[PDB]
């Protein structure tokens, strides 16, 4: 079996805000490293470019 | 004059390739054709 001897290994805890969890971090004495949060961003989509004139976005299939 | 007879008769004599052979015929009778700038959709 998997054995471990550090008692940490499972705590994983939830924040609304990132301020929120630094905070937390903070008070408990436990340095940190915060990573922004990455949100897709929007894109432009066109379904009448499947069949373009001119350009290279004309899908050979369906 | 006379409702009697079919006149649709001529296509008894038509063979595998007639479609064609007027496809050829035709092409001499058409305009240039547009064209997209491109060689296909993938130039």
């Amino acid at each position: 079996w998997s054995s471990t001897a550090d008692p940490l290994s499972n705590l994983v805890l939830t924040f609304s805000t990132k301020e929120d969890a630094v905070a937390f971090a903070e008070k408990n004495g436990w340095s940190f490293d915060v990573e922004e949060r990455k949100v897709p961003k929007p894109k432009s989509k066109s379904y009448g470019a499947n069949f373009s004139w001119n350009k290279r976005t004309r899908v050979s299939t369906k | 004059f006379d409702n009697s007879t079919y006149r649709n008769l001529q296509h008894h004599e038509y063979s595998t390739y007639t479609f064609l052979d007027l496809n050829v015929e035709l092409s001499k009778f058409r305009m240039p054709q547009p064209s997209s700038g491109r060689q296909s959709p993938r130039h």
